[PDB]
RNA sequence: GGGAUAAGUGCUGAAAGCAUCUAAGCAUGAAGCCCCCCUCAAGAUGAGAUUUCCCAACGUUAUAAGAUCCCUCAAAG
RNA sequence: UUGGCACCUCGAUGUCGGCUCAUCGCAUCCUGGGGCUGUAGUCGGUCCCAAGGGUUGGGCUGUUCGCCCAUUAAAGCGGUACGCGAGCUGGGUUCAGAACGUCGUGAGACAGUUCGGUCCCUAUCCGUCGUGGGCGUAGGAAAUUUGAGAGGAGCUGUCCUU
RNA sequence: AUAUGUUAAGUGGAAAAGGAUGUGGCGUUGCC
């Protein structure tokens, strides 16, 4: 998990979602898992 | 009842004669050590030709104390002096002989070589 | 909703089926009527979202009452075993203690070779939860694949 | 569970199996009687009231607690027992296994039973922070004028006050204390004595309450 | 040890035909939160409960149950 | 923190370090939970949650700091008048003596140094720790109690077995 | 209180670069 103010897709498979009022990026690549914070 | 700066006779032939206690091992804030406990010490007095020399920082196991120890049967044993034995990491004595009586609690401490070499185990 | 817009089962509306493989009742959203077929009132955002999810839940109820659901887990690794201790499952997955997963109502366990476990039930959510717990007992590890994985799930493998 | 009242007699020792020395406290628990049964329906909770150490009957012009007053005498007669010196409630036990007026014998406990013992610790009067709170002394030499004082009691302008709970001199001891997970060493039906491993609160002759251990 | 949670992990699931831990639902998950353990506690003026004891006449006098004064004391001070 | 400003205090708001006693924050040192890893394992790196508890004994120096010795699960960083002198000390620092270097014609002086050098106060109020008396609690009284609420406690090592 | 709409953050009831399928209103265009 990368916790960062700037969350954005890192490849074409990254998907931007919103969970519990937080902007996240989920991906097949676990390294690309991101949460805003 | 051995604490920092307590001086101890050495009850072996490793070269050290008197040591000064640097630290009582076995946890933060530990103040006192007794028979079977391990101390870090410095050799203040040595005999010529010994393996252990004056100024060395070594580890020793306490083998008799003036405070003595209490056994579960309500009996006690006390000695006339505080004496220790210089040891290696393997708990084996650095010297090849042990002088004077040692307490039987060393056996529970697993200092079996020291117990074997002691002339009397009480 | 494109998702939002039966058989001899009851479908007797809250809903409560009486199909072959059990009843499987629930409540469903309280602002959506049915004629079956659900209908979306007021066309709002929440209305459309709830219409879609209610239709999905109803289809799931029908499928489970008719032909049930089955999730399959496989254990990978030398010595890994899954026994059926009566009704419950017992897992030997490399721990110092066997793991006891207790069976539940409208849910049945099966084991093949004491390696491939199967969970069967009327309720899709309950079957999924049971399978997820059996997986969570010891999930797959990326270096050798050892663990209780889903039968048709891809495992990402890393080198040494 | 189980409960009894007694007087602390004193400390002694015994030799256990394999000869180990077991320090023990002798408790004399004679004359224990169930005086009342409190229930949820009437009292709102389940408990048994136990009286201990019979006292003298009521007499006119009694001047001390040695003689029962009329309220206490009526309370005891309702149980058909002599008036008792000490009365305590036990909530841990099961009230359906006792009758009003029945004796609670030392044979209630058995050797090896794990118990909690409650009692009033020994009083010590007015004591300072060194003994009462176990604080450090100041230096005893090197010009020091600070030996057994409690030290600083707060901070500066913030907060301009001493906080509640500051440790200061005051009366020490005489507090209810429960020692947990002691063991019953021996029960002696004659002499009505229980031997408790270890030591318990209070002076000799002080009242102690023995209960089955909560943990 | 019990309950509820954090970061997490999910199941079912639409908006968005798919995907998605979430939007509605359903789980799980910390030495931490609330209890569990110990002590004080009804001036808790919201002043609670139980058992037992006592019962008068003309503010006054004498009293009940019950306390004290005074005296011998210590486990208390 | 070093500063900038000069708004409270010059009919006085005692300055550094230490001792005693703490208390709070979390940007967490340890312990608990978790994601990623260029995570094989044992170890690590990094980020997230988490303030319950814990978090050392010496050599040198007035020291704070820092270095070192030996430990420890760990030896966290900060706030509280750089917490705390009507609680203590008084080594240092604004005092009278004296000396060195240096500057000054001199009296004397110091990005300096050196030896010596008086620490007052019987607690009124609030606050805090204990301990009594009065009245109230719709009769009076003895004993046993419920628990609204409050306080306490909360750490962790090593070894064997698997 | 009245009418119309916006917000779901207790935003309202203290802040930035920057990040984001949060949600309302104008639109310009590509495909059908
Ligand atoms: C020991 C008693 C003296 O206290 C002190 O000396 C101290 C320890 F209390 C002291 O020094 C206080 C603390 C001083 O006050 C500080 O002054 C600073 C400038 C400021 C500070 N604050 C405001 C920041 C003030 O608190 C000062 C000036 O005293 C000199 C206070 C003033 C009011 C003052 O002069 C008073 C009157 C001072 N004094 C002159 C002593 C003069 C010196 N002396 C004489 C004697 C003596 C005489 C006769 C016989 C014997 N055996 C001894 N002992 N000591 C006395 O005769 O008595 C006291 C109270
Ligand atoms: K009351
Ligand atoms: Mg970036
Ligand atoms: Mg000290
Ligand atoms: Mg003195
Ligand atoms: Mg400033
Ligand atoms: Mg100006
Ligand atoms: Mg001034
Ligand atoms: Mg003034
Ligand atoms: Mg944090
Ligand atoms: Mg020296
Ligand atoms: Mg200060
Ligand atoms: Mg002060
Ligand atoms: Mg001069
Ligand atoms: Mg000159
Ligand atoms: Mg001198
Ligand atoms: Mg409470
Ligand atoms: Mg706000
Ligand atoms: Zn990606």
């Amino acid at each position: 998990m990368k916790v960062r103010p700037s969350v954005k897709p890192i490849c074409e498979k990254c998907k931007v979602i919103k969970r519990k009022g937080k902007v996240m990026v989920i991906c097949e690549n676990p390294k690309h898992k991101q949460r805003q914070g | 009842m051995i604490q920092q700066e307590t001086r101890l006779k050495v009850a072996d032939n490793s070269g050290a004669r008197e040591v000064l206690t640097i630290k009582v091992l076995g946890g933060s804030g530990r103040k006192t050590a007794n028979i079977g406990d391990v101390i870090v010490c410095t050799v203040k007095n040595a005999t010529p030709g010994g393996v252990v020399k004056k100024g060395d920082v070594v580890k020793a196991v306490i083998v008799r104390t003036k405070s003595g120890v209490r056994r579960n049967d309500g009996s006690y044993i006390k000695f006339d002096e505080n004496a220790c034995v210089i040891i290696r990491d393997d708990k084996g004595p650095r010297g090849t002989r042990i002088f004077g009586p040692v307490a039987r609690e060393l056996r529970e401490g697993n200092f079996m070589k020291i117990v074997s070499l002691a002339p009397e185990v009480l | 909703s494109r998702v939002g817009k039966p058989s001899d089962v009851t479908v007797t509306f809250h809903v409560t089926v009486k199909g072959p493989k059990g009843e499987l009742s629930r409540t469903l959203n309280e602002r959506m009527t049915f004629k079956i077929e659900v209908v979306r009132p007021s066309d709002s955002k929440e209305d459309r979202t709830n219409h879609g999810t209610t239709r999905a839940l109803l289809n799931n109820m029908v499928q489970g009452v008719s032909q049930g659901y089955v999730k399959v887990l496989e254990l990978v690794g030398v010595g890994y075993r899954a026994q059926m201790q009566g009704k419950d499952l017992i897992l030997n997955v490399g721990y110092s203690h066997p793991v006891e997963i207790k069976a539940e109502e409208n849910i049945t366990f099966s084991v093949e070779k004491n390696t491939v476990v199967k969970v069967e039930g009327i309720s899709k959510e309950q079957v999924g939860a049971l399978a997820s717990n059996i997986r969570s007992v010891r999930p797959p590890e990326p270096y050798k694949g050892k663990g209780i994985r889903y039968q048709g799930e891809y495992v990402r493998r890393k080198e040494g | 569970t189980k409960g009894i009242l007694g007087r602390k007699i004193g400390m002694t020792q015994v030799f256990g199996e394999n000869g180990e020395l077991i320090p023990v406290t002798v408790v004399e628990a004679k004359e224990n009687v169930v005086l009342q049964k409190k229930t949820v329906e009437v009292d709102g909770y389940n408990a048994i009231q136990v009286g201990f150490e019979d006292k003298k009957a009521y007499k006119k012009d009694a001047k001390s607690n040695k003689y029962a007053n009329k309220p206490a005498e009526g309370h005891a007669k309702k149980a058909d027992a002599a008036p008792k010196r000490f009365i305590r409630e036990f909530r841990n036990v099961d009230v359906d296994a006792y009758e009003v007026g029945q004796e609670v014998s030392v044979d209630t406990f058995v050797a090896g039973d794990v118990i909690d013992v409650t009692g009033v610790s020994k009083g010590k009067g007015f004591q300072g922070a060194i003994k009462r709170h176990g604080q450090s002394r100041g230096p005893m030499s090197h010009g020091s004028h600070f030996h057994r004082a409690p030290g600083s009691v707060g901070m500066a302008s913030d907060a301009s006050r001493v906080f509640k709970g500051q440790k200061m001199p005051g009366r020490m001891g005489g507090n209810t204390v429960t020692v947990q997970n002691l063991e019953v060493v021996q029960v002696d039906t004659e002499n009505k004595v229980i031997l408790v491993k270890g030591n318990v609160p209070g002076p000799k002759k002080g009242l102690v309450e023995i209960r089955t251990s909560i943990k």
